[PDB]
């Protein structure tokens, strides 16, 4: 199952994201053509206009909720230098 | 080069036998350590913690569970040495007179897989995770310091205008809160235990390479590798000898791991549903169903209509058949790079394997762990860890010199003197031979002695069974006599 | 001549693998049996039954007293292959293409010696022994019929004037009054579990040659194998298609049996000893104490000296590197004989090694067995047994129409079909194949319904744990809800 | 440890002793020097006086029992064909 | 269901035949053409021969055993006059 | 043994001079020779440096606890007039 590290890890991205006055939505499900689970997420704002939003595939979720929490910091370093 | 000869060392930490020897002493040392795990109070500690459901019925325990893993782990190996013999690669791969220790490397690997697991299991780590995450806050401490540091320890806090220190605050604050099995494991066996084994026995349990301290983003080339924690701040140095020990490069994996990995995988499922039957939740012909609906025609159907404690005996086999020699293959094929250290994938992970694995997976979650029994011992667990560390929240909360005084020996600590007095010796000799090392003098002193306080409260924490832990709980509340 | 190819057989009572075949298939035959035997429900009863010490802390259960006999069994049968391999006599005796079978097969003997032991162990046993003894009186039928029988059954009664229906009464009321252990293993493995072993599997169970039903004195040549029961009568047929698989006469043994027996000799004494410890009973100062009082030099001067959790690590190893070459070479000696199957001695059985093991039985029963709460469960014991005798009792004052009518299906008997509805399915399935063999005609009919009767009766009881057996005591007389 | 069985065993042929007007004496002890465990058995009548005595020696105590009372059955058939 | 009184007095009378050297032998079955349960009887001897079969229908049990009952009580009557 | 409250006033006083940036430092031992327990304490600051250290003997500890919260008061009214 998921380690308890790395739901701590995005959670905290999550909550710095949101602090930032921004909007998470997540998304998730499973692909059995490509044999993988998939998770999508949507960045928004106050208002609830799409930013950037993307779509990771894997087969352990360990791995794909890291490549998530590294982009969620990507993009809050990308977008914090203002607004 | 593929040399097993530069990677199965008999050598040991301590008063290692050195020279020449022949494969009749190199077994001896083997069985010798053999006789050392299994006559270890760590094993009698696995003989009363729960897999997954609570300890009444001949459910299973963590070491009924250990035993399967065990012999599928050394049929997998025999299968491999076989297929290898049979090609005519054995005396080219240094493999000639290594196969006892091989197979007996895997089969005690595979028997030490829970050994570090807390009480509760996956419900023990969170609790201790969000413990010490409300108490040090490891996310304040990424970059420059600021001014709503919101740490509760003074010498802890990231206060600007030196930056040597704040690197040591960083690690410090992150590895604390990221206790792992695995990590918990290897420092039970080297540190707290003293069992003195072999390299290679030692090598054989190190399953994820990334340290705990770490913070950011991990190599594409080692994102499988290193997906979970695998050791502390406080075997670093240990591990570094180790890879001297096994030419082993940085973030990088022994062979053999790779084999009780697999075994890992296969029992993981089939043995849970069994369990499920003896409790009196549902039968067979409901099993069918849910399979039949949720997902194959060779394995499931020949359990179904041969069968038409005598049906699992028929379906065991068959799922065996169908796996090891995949996982020989496997293991085969990608020689070279497993030999290397650096192959980033696992050997079961689109083959039918998958298909019929996640199918045991998903009916197991639906049918199973879904039942309230399990989600109540749950939150049952997750609660006692949380009380058992707030009620030894105190002895955190002294000072150096305080706590300095308290080991030596008070008459000014009258309830901290008893609650440490409660901890056991083993851990309490580590805590002093780790401290004893540091120099007295540098301005790092403090800093250390409260990561060797914190992992002295997280190996009593973690040191206990389901049952001890519970009726501790109980009587610590004065709930019962 | 020596052959071992003579003695490890690989065929099944059912669905056997017929024709010619190689190491390999061999080998994994051997892995599929050890896959049958380590996944059972039997072991997992093992789990939570008691050694010395009530379950509570670290005590040890059956389950890891069996896992230090399987590690002593194995690492003797490397040390005799090995001597055997370096005098070169390895090829010459058959052994050449089998030793993994053998090794395999000596593991398993010793994984499976305590599987027939009933609830509370000794007093177990004594108890039902007393409880059928009382109710048939065995003593009044070893001669001509007399007027005083004391029988309770009025058709096991001698009633004088026909001998050919006497000798079967005699043999059933004597083989009713002598449960043993080993014989209810070979019963459980072979008739109420139905694992289909090979036969050199089912042949390394069998200890003692003695038949339940014997009578009088036993030749001289073979006093010490039939010292105690080995089989029941309701397997004779099956143990008599044993002997002529493996080529062993009447009374005769299986020579790798010696090996474990030997094993179940060593740890029997080391392991109590340091359990006293654990339990806060006296401590290490106290054991040296002792053991000087009641007695050498090397084992226990090292031990004593190089001391001053890891003084039984070091304690244990001499002990085996002292004991393990000489079982060997006891082996190795006599091969001829046990090859033979009658060697009328033990391994083991003037040397230090007697010495040494009687030093450590004679503190363990002066300092540990005569502590009051040993004393106490085994009182506790007995009288649990007996009341469970006595609560199953009406089911054997039916008649022969009752009882059979009661399990074609009653409004009659309402008390009675509950009590035959608590017993377990697999204990009357097997009443109903034994009975439904019998020929309906003969006038031995009843004496053979009244035997399986008793034998599922003794089944059901030697299959609970100790808790189950005390929980139901008290749930069957009202005492608890 | 002994058998239950062999125990029973003993203690019946006592007991068709006893009943035959007869008196069993029963003594134990170990010998080092043998290396071995000894019982002495001593019979007796209503009088007091000592008709037969022998003293088996071996190293387990399940043979001992058997071969005494192996030698207890002996005896009774020896003076049971009167008195 | 069935009262106790009536199935002890229908004891008492099998152990009354029985106790007279006489067999009991007795079956038991549902009829659904008729809609009703079905009790038969049959009277032997030590050696095994039948002297008396009959068989009785209802819809209810009490009345059926009672019926039993005094059919077995008119034979105990017929045949202890003697033999 | 000793009573709660004089331990609290000893914390008391403890307390109060650590938040006057002062150093405490505790030592204790019995002495046989005189028969009789004895408690030094070292006044120190922020650097490390001592200012006053005295030692006092008594057999029984409630006086002795007393007279040091005594004399640690004393040096916070000398000491406290500044600096």
């Amino acid at each position: 199952r998921l380690y308890s590290g790395n739901l701590a890890a995005f959670k905290a991205a999550t909550n710095k994201l949101f602090q930032l006055d921004l909007a998470v939505i997540y998304d998730d499900w499973y692909d059995a053509y490509t044999r993988k689970d998939c998770i999508r997420l949507r960045i928004e704002d106050r208002s609830g206009n799409l930013i950037d939003t993307s779509t990771f595939y894997h087969h352990d979720e360990d791995v794909l909720f890291n490549m998530c929490t590294d982009w969620l910091n990507h993009m809050y370093d990308q977008l914090k230098d203002w607004k | 080069q593929i040399d097993f000869r530069k990677k199965i060392n008999w050598h040991r930490r301590y008063r290692s036998p050195q020279g020449v020897k022949t494969e009749h002493e190199i077994l001896r040392i083997f069985e010798s350590d053999r006789g050392r795990i299994i006559n270890s109070p760590a094993i009698r500690r696995l003989q009363q913690k729960t897999q997954v459901f609570p300890l009444e019925a001949a459910v299973r325990t963590r070491l009924t569970h250990s035993m399967e893993v065990q012999q599928v782990g050394r049929y997998i190996a025999k299968e491999i040495l076989s297929r290898l013999k049979e090609l005519k690669l054995l005396e080219a791969y240094g493999l000639d007179e290594l196969t006892g220790p091989f197979e007996s490397i895997v089969e005690m690997s595979c028997l030490m897989h829970d050994i570090g697991n807390p009480p509760f299991g996956h419900f023990g780590e969170a609790a201790i995770n969000d413990w010490f995450r409300q108490r040090l806050h490891p996310e304040d401490a990424e970059s420059q310091p600021l001014t709503d540091d919101r740490c509760s320890v003074a010498a802890l806090r990231l206060r600007d205008g030196e930056e040597p220190l704040n690197e040591l605050r960083r690690k410090i604050r992150q590895d604390l809160c990221h206790f792992e099995g695995n990590a918990q494991g290897i420092r039970l066996v080297h540190t707290l235990m003293r069992m003195n084994l072999t390299w290679a026995q030692v090598g054989g349990i190190l399953k994820y390479t990334r340290p705990a301290w770490w913070r950011g983003e991990t190599p594409e080339t080692h994102h499988y590798l290193m997906k979970k924690p695998g050791y502390y701040l406080s075997e670093e140095a240990y591990i570094a000898r180790l890879r001297k020990e096994l030419n082993l490069a940085l973030y990088s994996r022994f062979p053999l791991t790779w084999i009780m990995e697999a075994a890992d995988d296969i029992s993981y499922c089939v043995a849970d549903l069994e369990d499920a039957v003896e409790k009196r939740i549902f039968t067979v012909e409901q099993l069918y169903h849910h399979l039949h609906e949720a997902w194959f025609s060779l394995v499931v159907e020949n359990a179904w209509e041969k069968s038409r404690d005598q049906f699992f005996m028929y379906l065991r086999v068959n799922t065996l058949n169908k796996l090891v020699p995949y996982a020989a293959q496997r293991f085969i094929d990608n020689l070279p790079a497993i030999f290397a250290g650096t192959f980033n994938h696992a050997l079961l992970e689109a083959s039918e394997c998958s298909d019929l694995l996640k199918l045991y997976k998903n009916v197991a979650v639906k049918h199973v762990f879904s039942h309230p029994d399990v989600e109540r011992l749950e939150l049952q667990g997750y609660r006692v860890i949380s009380g058992l560390l707030e009620i030894y929240r105190p002895l955190l909360s002294l000072s150096l010199s305080d706590f300095t005084e308290l080991v030596e020996k008070v008459k000014r600590f009258p309830i901290e003197s008893r609650l440490f007095h409660k901890l056991s010796t083993r851990h309490r000799l580590a805590y002093v031979e780790a401290v004893s090392k540091l120099p007295s003098d540098s301005p790092e002193f403090p800093l250390w002695e409260y990561y060797y306080r914190c992992r002295l409260l997280q190996d009593y924490i973690s040191g206990m069974t389901d049952l001890y832990a519970w009726d501790e709980y109980r009587r610590l509340m004065a709930v019962e006599q």
